[PDB]
C-alpha cells in the first residue's frame, strides 16, 4: 500500500527531488524523544542526508499537544516532514488541521501535487486507515501489514467512502462492522523503525558497519517488550554482520579494527562494566525464576554462585579486574550449572562491539546505556513544561552517545543505568513485600503512593522499567492467570498520577501469536464517557496523566469496561 | 589413642563413621541439622562448620570419646570429613576454600 518495502526508493528520491537545495533547509524531521529505536532510526538517516549534503532540521518531540504546536509553526518554506516512531495510530490529516485543498499545486489530466509531504515511519499498529488509504499528503512507509493483512479493510473502506432501504442497510452496516472490527483491536508494535531505515540504505546501495551498529541497537531496544518481533528480525541481523564483516580471521587487535561479532550475549544486567554478582541481582529474567527479592531468593543466589564454583568475593568484583580463567571458563561453568535453576534461557547469542583496544560493549549493554540518558541525563502548565523540556534536552545526551568519539558520554550512560537498575529493584521489592499489587478480576492494579526516590517514575520510560520488571517477575510464576496490569506513580508537585496500562506476556522461553494493549481504547472510551480531567496526549497512548481525586472514580469505571 | 587413630584402617573407619553422622543424624523435630549448617557454611562462603558435642554423645559416642581423648588427630580426620560432607552438596567448592 502506501510504500511497501519494495518502493522505499521512490519516496527517498521523492525527497532528494522535492528537499535537495544548497540554497535553504527544506527537510524537518520531528522525532519522538523517549524511543531508543525512533533515535536509532532518525541517528541512521541523518548519517545519509549528511552524505547527500541535504539541508535539514531535526526536532525532538514529546507527544501529540507539541506535534500540533511545532507543526503550526513551520516555515512555509518547508516542504518534507518524517514522523518518525509517531502518528501511524491518529488520523494526521484531522489533527494537524490540514485540508489538502490549501496544499495542491499543479493540478493538471488525472493528476495532483502538493507543496508539502508528510511521510511515517511508524511500527505501532493498528493503522489508521484515514492515513493508509484516506490521505494523498500522508505518506506511511510499510513493512508489509497493509497487503498481507488490511485487504478486508481497505475494500471495507472504499466501499463506504464511495456510498456517500434493504440494498444500502444490507451493505453499510457489513462495512461499517468490518471496520468496527478493525478498530477494537489493541496496540502493538511489529517491526523496528531502524530495520526499514536500514532496508531503505540498502534499496540505496548505503550499508556500512556504522548504519549496521545503529540498525542492531534500534532493533535491540524491542527485546524486552516485544521479544516476538526481535525473533523475527535477528535471523535478518545475522546475515549483514556477515556480510558486510572483512575477510581477516586469527587477526591481530589493533587501535583501528572495530570488530562486530556475533557471540554469546547472556540475559543479564551490564555484565562487562559491572560485577558478575550485579549481572544476576538486578537482572529482570533472573529475578523472576529466583524470587529474587525477599532473603530466600538471595540465598538461593549464593547456593548458585557456591555451586559454580565462584566465591563470592570473586563474583563482586567489577569484570575487567575480575580473573582471566574465570572469563574464558564461564560459558562451560554457565553450560553445566544454569540449567539446576531452570535459567537455562540466560545463554543467548548477541552482537559485540569492541573498538579498538577500548573493550567490548553488546548491544544489549549499549540500549541500557542510551535509555539511562533518556531517563536521568540532566503554574502546572510551566511544571509540566520545564519538565518536558528536560525530556527533550536529554535526547540529545542519548543522540551524543551513539558517536565513537564520545565514549565518556557512554560511560555516564553505563554509570546511570546502575543507578537507576537499583532504584527499580529497591522500589519493585516494596511493592512485592507490602502487596501493592491488588487483584480486580479484569487487571491488576499498583499505586505507588509515597516512597523513596519516587521523583524518578514521572518519565514515562522509568515508570515502564519498573513496569517490565513487575511484569517479567509476574510472568514466570506458574500460577497466576495472564492478565493486564495499571500502574500508577503520584507527582506530589503536579499533584497527578502518571498512570500506564502494561500488555502481559507469556514466559521467556514458551513458543504463541501476540497479545495487545487495549488499555488505548479503555482509556479514551471511559475519558469520553466521564467529565474527570486527564492527559492523553503522549505517543505511547497507553500512557495517561489524571488528578489525584479523579484517579479512584477513573479505575472504578475502568474494571466495569469491558475493552480490556 | 594416638597410635590407634593414626592406623590406616582405623582412620578409615572413623571417617566413614563421621561422616554418616552428618548425613544421618536429625533433630528432635526431624530435620537434618547438619544439613541445615552445611547450607549456611557454603551459602556464606564460610570455612568452618559448627558441630555440637552432644549430637556425638548422642550417637556412635566412640568418636566423642577419641575427640576428647586426642583431638589433634580425630579433629584432623573431622576436617577432611567435613569437607566431603560440604563437596557432596557444593562441588568444587575446593575452588573457595
Amino acid at each position: 500500500m502506501y510504500y511497501g518495502i519494495s518502493q522505499f526508493s521512490e519516496a527517498y528520491n521523492k525527497i532528494l527531488r522535492n528537499s535537495s537545495s544548497h540554497s535553504s533547509c527544506q527537510l524537518v524531521i520531528f522525532v519522538s524523544c523517549l524511543n531508543i529505536d525512533a533515535l536509532c532510526a532518525t541517528k541512521m538517516l541523518s548519517l545519509l542526508f549528511k552524505k547527500q549534503l541535504v539541508q535539514s532540521q531535526i526536532v525532538p518531540i514529546f507527544g501529540y499537544s507539541e506535534l500540533r504546536r511545532h507543526y503550526s509553526q513551520l516555515d512555509d518554506n518547508i516542504n518534507s516532514l518524517l514522523l518518525v516512531g509517531f502518528g501511524g495510530v491518529i488520523d494526521l490529516e484531522a489533527f494537524l488541521e490540514i485540508d489538502p485543498q490549501e496544499y495542491v499545486i499543479d493540478t493538471d489530466s488525472g493528476e495532483q501535487s502538493f507543496r508539502r509531504d508528510i511521510y511515517v515511519l511508524d511500527a505501532h499498529r493498528p493503522w489508521n486507515l484515514d492515513n493508509i488509504f484516506g490521505s494523498q499528503i500522508i505518506q506511511c512507509f510499510d513493512d508489509g501489514t497493509v497487503d498481507d493483512t488490511l485487504g478486508e479493510q481497505k475494500e471495507a473502506y472504499y466501499k463506504l467512502l464511495e456510498l456517500d432501504r434493504k440494498q444500502r442497510k444490507k451493505q453499510i452496516h457489513e462495512y461499517e462492522g468490518v471496520l468496527e472490527e478493525y478498530y477494537s483491536q489493541g496496540t502493538t508494535v511489529v517491526n523496528s523503525i531502524s530495520a526499514q531505515i536500514y532496508s531503505l540504505l540498502s534499496a540505496i546501495g548505503e550499508t556500512n558497519l556504522s548504519n549496521l551498529w545503529l540498525n542492531i541497537l534500534g532493533t535491540t531496544s524491542l527485546d524486552i517488550a516485544y521479544a516476538q518481533v526481535y525473533n523475527r528480525l535477528y535471523p535478518l541481523l545475522q546475515d549483514e554482520v556477515k556480510r558486510l564483516t572483512p575477510s581477516s580471521r586469527n587477526s591481530v587487535k589493533t587501535p583501528d579494527t572495530l570488530t562486530l561479532n556475533i557471540q554469546p550475549d547472556y540475559y543479564l544486567f551490564l555484565l562487562r562494566h559491572s560485577s558478575l554478582y550485579d549481572s544476576f541481582y538486578y537482572s529482570n529474567y533472573v529475578n523472576a525464576k529466583l524470587s529474587l527479592w525477599n532473603e530466600n531468593g538471595k540465598k538461593r543466589l549464593h547456593k548458585m554462585f557456591a555451586r559454580m564454583g565462584i566465591p563470592l568475593s570473586t563474583a563482586q568484583e567489577t569484570w575487567l579486574y575480575m580473573d582471566h580463567s574465570i572469563k574464558r571458563e564461564l560459558g562451560i561453568i554457565f553450560d553445566k550449572n544454569l540449567d539446576r535453576y531452570g535459567l537455562q534461557d540466560i545463554i543467548r547469542d548477541g552482537f559485540v562491539r569492541t573498538l579498538g583496544y577500548r573493550g567490548s560493549i553488546s548491544a544489549s549493554e549499549f540500549v541500557e546505556a542510551l535509555t539511562a540518558l533518556l531517563e536521568v541525563g540532566n503554574n502546572s502548565a510551566q511544571k509540566l513544561t520545564n519538565l518536558r523540556k528536560r525530556w527533550v534536552s536529554n535526547f540529545w545526551l542519548s543522540w551524543d552517545a551513539l558517536d565513537d568519539r564520545k565514549v565518556e558520554l557512554l560511560n555516564r550512560g553505563i554509570q546511570l543505568a546502575q543507578d537507576l537498575q537499583r532504584a527499580i529493584f529497591n522500589t519493585g521489592v516494596a511493592i512485592l513485600e507490602k502487596k501493592l499489587i491488588k487483584h480486580l478480576r479484569i487487571y491488576r492494579l499498583c499505586v505507588l503512593q509515597d516512597g523513596p526516590d519516587l521523583d524518578l517514575y514521572r518519565n514515562p520510560l522509568t515508570l515502564l522499567r519498573l513496569g517490565n520488571w513487575l511484569i517479567e517477575c509476574c510472568a514466570e510464576s506458574e500460577d497466576k492467570q495472564l492478565l493486564p496490569m495499571v500502574l500508577a506513580s503520584i507527582d506530589e508537585n503536579t499533584d497527578t498520577y502518571l498512570v500506564a496500562g502494561l500488555t502481559p506476556r507469556y514466559p521467556r522461553g514458551l513458543d504463541k501469536k501476540p497479545i495487545l494493549n487495549n488499555f488505548s481504547m479503555a482509556f479514551q472510551q471511559i475519558t469520553a464517557e466521564t467529565d474527570a480531567k486527564v492527559r492523553i496526549d503522549n505517543f505511547e497512548s497507553s500512557i495517561i496523566e489524571i488528578r489525584r481525586e479523579d484517579l479512584s472514580p477513573f479505575l472504578e469505571k475502568l474494571t466495569l469496561s469491558g475493552l480490556l | 589413642y594416638s597410635e590407634w587413630i593414626t592406623q590406616p584402617n582405623v582412620s578409615r573407619t572413623i571417617a566413614r563413621e563421621l561422616k554418616s553422622f552428618l548425613l544421618e543424624y536429625t533433630d528432635e523435630t526431624g530435620r537434618s541439622v547438619y544439613g541445615a549448617r552445611i547450607r549456611t557454611l557454603g551459602e556464606m562462603n564460610s570455612e568452618s562448620l559448627e558441630v555440637n558435642y552432644r549430637h556425638l554423645a548422642e550417637s556412635k559416642a566412640i568418636l566423642a570419646l577419641f575427640l576428647a581423648k586426642c583431638p589433634e588427630e580425630m579433629l584432623k580426620i573431622f576436617d577432611l570429613v567435613a569437607m566431603e560432607a560440604t563437596e557432596l552438596h557444593y562441588p568444587d567448592y575446593a575452588r573457595i576454600h
